[PDB]
C-alpha cells in the first residue's frame, strides 16, 4: 500500500443484503492473517469497558 | 429458483425448516415435501414485501 | 380498542390506523357517555316506538328544546341520544337539509332516503378533523309509506342499516342483547302493546325505572301517520296496563 | 364564522408504490364486512355481508346491495358513511353518462372518476381518503364485468376476488378457483358457497344479502331466495 | 442449543424488546407466527373446557 | 341442460314401463350419446350426467350393466371444468364403496381414475379420486398400495394449495398407515393435516372429516 | 486432575491454599423451579383450539 | 396542536429543497415501470402495470397506458391512485390545445404546462406532489417524433429512449445500448420494449396481463393511438424472446 500510495485502509465499506454470504468471505481472510474479528451486530452490548459508543472508539 | 431471498438468516433456514418437519413426522429420510413446505413459508413472506411492508420477525 | 399509532400526523387528526380507527370517531362515543342519554327503539306493524329519558336539572324548564324528541319532517320522527349540545347543533343541520329535500322531492320522505341525506352530510364531519363530528346518535322511527313502520339508527359516523329492534346511547352492546331477547318473543303488534315492550326495556337495562313523565315516548302509528308525542295521559295508560301485564 | 386547522400534508411517501395513511386503510377494509364478487360470465353476481353483527337485522330496503342505475350495482366493504358518498356520487355519474350517451356509465369509467376524489382526500391536509372498497359490476361491451376500487384509489382488475375477514387468503382462494359459463342458478350457488369460505358464524337470510346483475338488469335478490341457494350446496 | 433439552424459547411483545446482538440474521432459523381469531378453534376450546368439567343436561 | 331435460325422462321412462333386464340395453345406447351430449353448457350439463348416472353407483350390485356404467363417469368428470363440482362427484364415491361389489372392480374403476384426471386436466381432480381409494384400499387389505398412492401426491399439490378439498387426501392417509401400524405415518399425515385446514367453512362432509 | 479442567464449582481453602475437591456444576443456583405446581388453567387436552398452531409447539 | 409538527411540505429544509419531493421519487422506485422509445415512422410506450396478480378481467385496458387524444398517449410510473386525477386532467388538456391548434399536439408543450402544476402544490396550497412520473410519447412537426418524461418535482426531459418506475437507472443505459440515437424502427422497437420490461420488474414473470403496449405510427393521413390488446402483444412476448439473441450478437 506504501508503494500504491493510498493511505492502508481506513473505512472499507462491504454493503448490500446478507444471504449472499458476505460475512463469510471476511471471516476466511481474517482468519488466515491472524487477526481477531470482532462483532458488533449493532450493539454497544459488546462494549464493556465503559459501555456506552463514541468512548467504544477510543 | 423460487425465492426471491432477502437475509442471511433465511439461507439456511430452508434447510432447518425441511429436516424440522421430517422430525415432526418421526420418518429419518427427508421427504420431498419438506423442502418444498420450507421454501414455501419463507419465500411467502419474502415475495409480499415490495407490495406492502412485513418482515420475518416482530 | 386502539389508540392508534402515528406515522402521518394522526394523534388529533382524524386520519387512520393500523386498527381502521378515526380518532375524533371513537371520541364521539365518548360524547354519548357524557349525555347520559340512552333510548330504546322497537319496531312493529301497528307503529314505530322511540322511548328515551328526559333531563331534569331543576323543575323550571318549558319543554320545546328540554325535549330529546324532534320533528325532522311532520310523518318521521327522530330522536338524539348523546350530549345535548352536540344533538342541536346536529338537529340544526339536518333540518336545514330536511327542508331542501322538501324543496326537491316536493312531499314527505321515506325514512330510507332521511337517514341516508343525514349520513352524507356527517361524512363530510367523519372526513374531517376541521370540524369535529357531532358525538351524537340518532334513531330515526316513522312508518316508511309501502313497506310499514322502520327503525333505523346512525351513529355519529352516520353507518345506517335496518334492524328488527335498535338502541343507542352510554353503552349500545348491553341494551341491544337484552332487545334480542323481546325480539325472539315477537308480541302481537298493536298499539298498546308495542309501546309497552319498548317501555319494559329502557326500565330493564337501567334498574332504575321511572314514571311515565320521565319519560318521552314519540310513535308514529297506522292511525295517524303525523309523528305524535304521547304526552304524560297517553303514555300513563300504558304504565297502569303494563303493572297489571306479567 | 371560518376554519383553519390542518392543511399541511398529513401522508408520506413510503417506499412502496403507496403512501403510509393509504397503507393503514387497507387494514380497515380488511377489519370491515365480508363481501364476495365472482363474475359468472353470463352476468355477475356480488354477495356482502348483511350483519354489522348485532344479529337483528330488518332488511327490506336499507341493503348494502344497492342498485345504482339499470345495470350497475355496489356491494362493498368497510366504512359506512364513506360508502353512502360514494352512492349518492355514483348515481350522478351514471346519469352523467346517461345524458350523454343515452347508456349509463361502464365499469372502467365510473372506476376512474370515483378513484380521483379517493386520491384527493390523502393529498390534502385535514382530510382522510376513505376506507372503502367497491366491488362494481356492469354490463358493458357485450360482456359482464367486475373492478376492484381499493380505498387508495388504486385498481386492481379482477374476474374474482374476497373482501372483509381473511381477505388476502380470500383472493388466493379465488384466483385458482374462478368459475365462467354459469347458468344464473348456478351463479347464485357459487358466490353463496365463496360467501360462506369468507364469512363465519351463521347465514340465514338476515345474515347475508346477495345481488345479482345480468342482462335483466341489477336487481336485490329477496330474502326468500338466498335461502334456497345457501341450502342446496355443500 | 442441540442438547437433550429445550433450546432457549422465547417471547417478546414488543418490536423494542430485542436488541440487535439477538436481532442479527445468522441466530434465527426459525420464526414461530401465532394467529389466534378462527372460527373452529372457538367451538373446540369450548367443547373441551366444558368437558373438563361436569356434563349438565342442557348441554349443547 | 339436455342431462336434465331429456336424460333424466328418458331413463326413468325406461326403467318405469318395460322390466329391469329390457332397459339395461336403452341405457348402455344413452351414456355412450352422452359423451358428446347436446350441450348448451359443459359445465351444468356434466354436473347433472354425472349426478344421473351416481343412481346407479349407491346400490352397488354386481350387473353386467354397473360394471360398464362406471367407465361413463370418468371422460364426464374431465369435462365438467368447476371446483365445486368435486364434492358432488366425491359423494357419489362415497356411497359406490359403502357398499360393496367385487374388490377388483371398485378398486381398478378409481385407480383408472386418477390417471385420467392427471392427463386431462388439473391435480386438483386428481387429488380428489386418491381419497376414495385409499379408504377402500384398507378395508380390502392392500395396504402396500394404499401407501404408495397417498406417499408420492404430497409435493406436487403442496405449490397448489389455498384450497379446501385437498385436506382430505391427508386425513384419510393417517387412517391407513395407522391400521398399517406405521405410527410415524400416521403421524405425518397428522401434522400436514391440521397445518392445512385452517378454520372451518368447508362442505359439513369436509368438517366432518377434519374433526 | 484430569477431571479437573471443565467449568464448574469447586472449592478452594483461604489460607491453607488447596483446590481440595471438585464440585458439580449443578452447585450454584439461587432460582426456583415449578415442574407443574400452581397449574395453569390450560392444558393441550384442555383445548382443542390453536391447531394450526399445535404442529409449531409439539416441534419446538 | 399543528404548529409542533414537521413535514417541510412548503416550507424549505436544511437541505435546501422539500422532504416531500425528494420522498415522491422512492415510491416511484416500488412501482411499475414505463419506457418510451423513439422508432423512424413512430413512437411506442410499453409499460408495466401496477398489478402483480395472477388474474385480472381486463375491466379498463388502460391500467398504465392511457391513449389521451388521437395525438397522444402517456404511462404511470408511480402510484395507480394520483395517476387517476391526473388522467382526467390531461383527456381535457390535450383536446383543448388541439380545438384551437389543428395540428397535433407538440410533446414539450405538453410536459411543461404539466409540470407547472406538479410544482403549484409543493410550493403552496398545503398538498404534496403527485407521486406520479407521466411518460408521454406524441408528435408535431416542429421537433418531429418525440418522448417528454414528466416529474413531481416539475422538471422535465426531452428524450429519445428513456425509462421511469422501478430500477431506472439500470433501464435507461439498457435502452441507450440496444438502441442508439435514430437506429431501430417501429416494428423492431416495439420487441426491444417488452424485453427491458422481462428483465426490470417489481415482480418477476413478463405476461400479457402484466403489460400494456402503445403504439403511436402515422398512418394514411392520421395519426393513430392505439393500446394494443392482449393478444398482440404475446406476438411481441416471442418477439422479444428474438431480440435478447439480436442485442448480444
Amino acid at each position: 500500500f506504501e508503494a500504491l500510495g493510498i493511505a492502508q485502509p481506513k473505512g472499507v465499506l462491504l454493503y448490500g443484503p446478507p444471504g449472499t454470504g458476505k460475512t463469510l468471505l471476511a471471516r476466511a481472510v481474517a482468519h488466515h492473517t491472524d487477526c481477531t474479528f470482532i462483532r458488533v451486530s449493532g450493539s454497544e452490548l459488546v462494549q464493556k469497558f465503559i459501555g456506552e459508543g463514541a468512548r467504544m472508539v477510543r | 429458483e423460487l425465492m426471491p431471498g432477502a437475509s442471511g438468516a433465511e439461507v439456511k433456514g430452508v434447510c432447518t425448516e425441511a429436516g424440522m418437519y421430517a422430525l415432526r413426522e418421526r420418518r429419518v429420510h427427508v421427504t420431498q415435501e419438506d423442502f418444498e413446505m420450507a421454501v414455501a413459508k419463507v419465500m411467502q413472506k419474502d415475495s409480499e414485501k415490495n407490495m406492502s411492508i412485513k418482515k420475518l420477525w416482530k | 380498542m386502539s389508540r392508534g399509532s402515528s406515522a402521518g400526523f394522526d394523534r388529533h387528526i382524524t386520519i387512520f390506523s393500523p386498527e381502521g380507527r378515526l380518532y375524533q370517531v371513537e371520541y364521539a362515543f365518548k360524547a354519548i357517555n357524557q349525555g347520559g342519554l340512552t333510548s330504546v327503539a322497537v319496531r312493529g306493524k301497528d307503529c314505530a316506538v322511540i322511548v328515551t329519558q328526559k333531563k331534569v336539572p331543576d323543575k323550571l324548564l318549558d319543554s320545546s328544546t328540554v325535549t330529546h324528541l324532534f320533528k325532522i319532517t311532520e310523518n318521521i320522527g327522530c330522536v338524539m341520544t348523546g350530549m345535548t349540545a352536540d344533538s342541536r347543533s346536529q338537529v340544526q343541520r339536518a333540518r336545514y337539509e330536511a327542508a331542501n329535500w322538501k324543496y326537491k322531492y316536493g312531499y314527505e320522505i321515506p325514512v330510507d332516503m332521511l337517514c341516508k341525506r343525514i349520513a352524507d352530510i356527517s361524512q363530510v364531519y367523519t372526513q374531517n378533523a376541521e370540524m369535529r363530528p357531532l358525538g351524537c346518535c340518532m334513531i330515526l322511527i316513522g312508518i316508511d309509506e309501502e313497506q310499514g313502520p322502520q327503525v333505523y339508527k346512525c351513529d355519529p359516523a352516520g353507518y345506517y342499516c335496518g334492524f328488527k329492534a335498535t338502541a343507542a346511547g352510554v353503552k349500545q352492546t348491553e341494551s341491544t342483547s337484552f332487545l334480542e331477547k323481546k325480539v325472539k318473543k315477537k308480541f302481537d303488534w298493536t298499539f298498546e302493546q308495542t309501546v309497552e315492550t319498548a317501555i319494559t326495556c329502557l326500565s330493564t337495562v337501567l334498574s332504575i325505572d321511572f314514571k311515565p313523565s320521565e319519560i318521552e315516548v314519540g310513535v308514529v302509528t297506522v292511525e295517524n301517520p303525523k309523528f305524535r308525542i304521547l304526552t304524560e295521559a297517553e303514555i300513563d295508560a300504558h304504565l297502569v296496563a303494563l303493572a297489571e301485564r306479567d | 364564522m371560518a376554519e383553519r386547522g390542518y392543511s399541511f400534508s398529513l401522508t408520506t411517501f413510503s417506499p412502496s408504490g403507496k403512501l403510509v395513511q393509504i397503507e393503514y386503510a387497507l387494514a380497515a377494509v380488511a377489519g370491515g364486512a365480508p363481501s364476495v364478487g365472482i363474475k359468472a360470465a353470463n352476468g355477475v353476481v356480488l354477495a356482502t355481508e348483511k350483519k354489522q353483527k348485532s344479529i337483528l337485522y330488518d332488511e327490506r330496503s336499507v341493503h348494502k346491495v344497492e342498485p345504482i342505475t339499470k345495470h350497475i350495482g355496489l356491494v362493498y366493504s368497510g366504512m359506512g358513511p364513506d360508502y353512502r358518498v360514494l352512492v349518492h356520487r355514483a348515481r350522478k355519474l351514471a346519469q352523467q353518462y346517461y345524458l350523454v350517451y343515452q347508456e349509463p356509465i361502464p365499469t372502467a369509467q365510473l372506476v376512474q372518476r370515483v378513484a380521483s376524489v379517493m386520491q384527493e382526500y390523502t393529498q390534502s391536509g385535514g382530510v382522510r381518503p376513505f376506507g372503502v372498497s367497491l366491488l362494481i359490476c356492469g354490463w358493458n361491451e357485450g360482456r359482464p364485468y367486475l373492478f376492484q376500487s381499493d380505498p387508495s384509489g388504486a385498481y386492481f382488475a379482477w374476474k374474482a376476488t374476497a373482501m372483509g375477514k381473511n381477505y388476502v387468503n380470500g383472493k388466493t382462494f379465488l384466483e385458482k378457483r374462478y368459475n365462467e359459463d354459469l347458468e344464473l342458478e348456478d351463479a347464485i350457488h357459487t358466490a353463496i358457497l365463496t360467501l360462506k369460505e369468507s364469512f363465519e358464524g351463521q347465514m340465514t337470510e338476515d345474515n347475508i344479502e346477495v345481488g345479482i346483475c345480468n342482462e335483466a338488469g341489477f336487481r336485490r335478490l329477496t330474502p326468500t331466495e338466498v335461502r334456497d341457494y345457501l341450502a342446496a350446496i355443500a | 442449543d442441540q442438547n437433550v433439552n429445550v433450546k432457549v424459547i422465547m417471547a417478546t411483545n414488543r418490536a423494542d424488546t430485542l436488541d440487535p446482538a439477538l436481532l442479527r440474521p445468522g441466530r434465527l432459523d426459525r420464526k414461530i407466527e401465532f394467529p389466534l381469531p378462527d372460527r373452529r378453534q372457538k367451538r373446540l376450546i369450548f367443547s373441551t373446557i366444558t368437558s373438563k368439567m361436569n356434563l349438565s343436561e342442557e348441554v349443547d | 341442460m339436455a342431462a336434465a331435460a331429456v336424460v333424466e325422462f328418458q331413463r326413468a321412462q325406461s326403467l318405469l314401463s318395460t322390466d329391469r333386464e329390457a332397459s339395461i340395453d336403452i341405457l348402455h345406447s344413452i351414456v355412450k350419446r352422452d359423451i358428446q351430449e347436446n350441450d348448451e353448457e359443459a359445465v351444468q350439463v356434466k354436473e347433472q350426467s354425472i349426478l344421473e348416472l351416481g343412481s346407479l353407483l349407491a346400490k352397488t350390485g354386481q350387473a353386467a350393466e354397473l360394471g360398464g356404467l362406471l367407465k361413463y363417469v370418468r371422460p364426464f368428470l374431465n369435462s365438467i371444468s368447476k371446483a365445486k363440482a368435486a364434492r358432488l362427484v366425491r359423494s357419489l364415491l362415497d356411497l359406490f364403496l359403502d357398499m360393496e361389489a367385487a374388490t377388483g372392480q371398485e378398486v381398478e374403476l378409481c385407480l383408472e381414475c386418477i390417471e385420467w384426471a392427471k392427463s386431462e386436466k388439473r391435480t386438483f381432480l386428481r387429488q380428489a379420486l386418491e381419497a376414495r381409494l385409499v379408504s377402500l384400499y384398507f378395508d380390502t387389505k392392500r395396504y402396500q398400495e394404499a401407501l404408495h398412492l397417498g406417499s408420492q401426491l404430497l409435493r406436487e399439490l403442496k405449490k397448489m394449495d389455498d384450497k379446501a378439498l385437498l385436506v382430505e387426501v391427508q386425513l384419510l392417509e393417517s387412517k391407513t398407515y395407522h391400521a398399517l401400524s406405521n405410527l410415524p405415518k400416521a403421524r405425518a399425515a397428522l401434522t400436514s393435516a391440521r397445518t392445512t385446514a385452517n378454520a372451518i367453512y368447508c362442505p359439513p362432509k369436509l368438517q366432518a372429516t377434519l374433526d | 486432575r484430569e477431571l479437573l479442567k471443565p467449568n464448574a464449582s469447586v472449592a478452594l481453602h483461604k489460607h491453607s491454599n488447596a483446590l481440595v475437591d471438585v464440585l458439580p456444576p449443578e452447585a450454584d443456583s439461587s432460582i426456583m423451579m415449578l415442574t407443574s405446581d400452581q397449574k395453569p388453567d390450560v392444558m393441550y387436552a384442555d383445548i382443542g383450539g390453536m391447531d394450526i398452531q399445535k404442529q409449531e409447539v409439539r416441534e419446538a | 396542536m399543528s404548529r409542533r409538527y414537521d413535514s417541510r411540505t412548503t416550507i424549505f429544509s436544511p437541505e435546501g429543497r422539500l422532504y416531500q419531493v425528494e420522498y415522491a421519487m422512492e415510491a416511484i422506485g416500488h412501482a411499475g415501470t414505463c419506457l418510451g422509445i423513439l422508432a423512424n415512422d413512430g413512437v411506442l410506450l410499453a409499460a408495466e402495470r401496477r398489478n402483480i396478480h395472477k388474474l385480472l378481467d381486463e375491466v379498463f385496458f388502460s391500467e398504465k397506458i392511457y391513449k389521451l387524444n388521437e395525438d397522444m398517449a402517456c404511462s404511470v410510473a408511480g402510484i395507480t391512485s394520483d395517476a387517476n386525477v391526473l388522467t382526467n386532467e390531461l383527456r381535457l388538456i390535450a383536446q383543448r390545445y388541439l380545438l384551437q391548434y389543428q395540428e397535433p399536439i407538440p410533446c414539450e408543450q405538453l410536459v411543461t404546462a404539466l409540470c407547472d402544476i406538479k410544482q403549484a402544490y409543493t410550493q403552496f396550497g398545503g398538498k404534496r406532489p403527485f407521486g406520479v412520473s407521466l411518460l408521454y410519447i406524441g408528435w408535431d412537426k416542429h421537433y418531429g417524433f418525440q418522448l417528454y418524461q414528466s416529474d413531481p418535482s416539475g422538471n422535465y426531459g426531452g428524450w429519445k429512449a428513456t425509462c421511469i418506475g422501478n430500477n431506472s437507472a439500470a433501464a435507461v443505459s439498457m435502452l441507450k445500448q440496444d438502441y442508439k440515437e435514430g437506429e431501430m424502427t417501429l416494428k423492431s422497437a416495439l420487441a426491444l420494449a417488452v424485453k427491458v420490461l422481462n428483465k426490470t420488474m417489481d415482480v418477476s414473470k413478463l405476461s400479457a396481463e402484466k403489460v400494456e403496449i402503445a403504439t403511436l405510427t402515422r398512418e394514411n393521413g392520421k395519426t393513430v393511438i392505439r393500446v394494443l390488446k392482449q393478444k398482440e402483444v404475446e406476438q411481441l412476448i416471442k418477439k422479444h424472446e428474438e431480440e435478447e439473441a439480436k442485442a448480444e450478437r
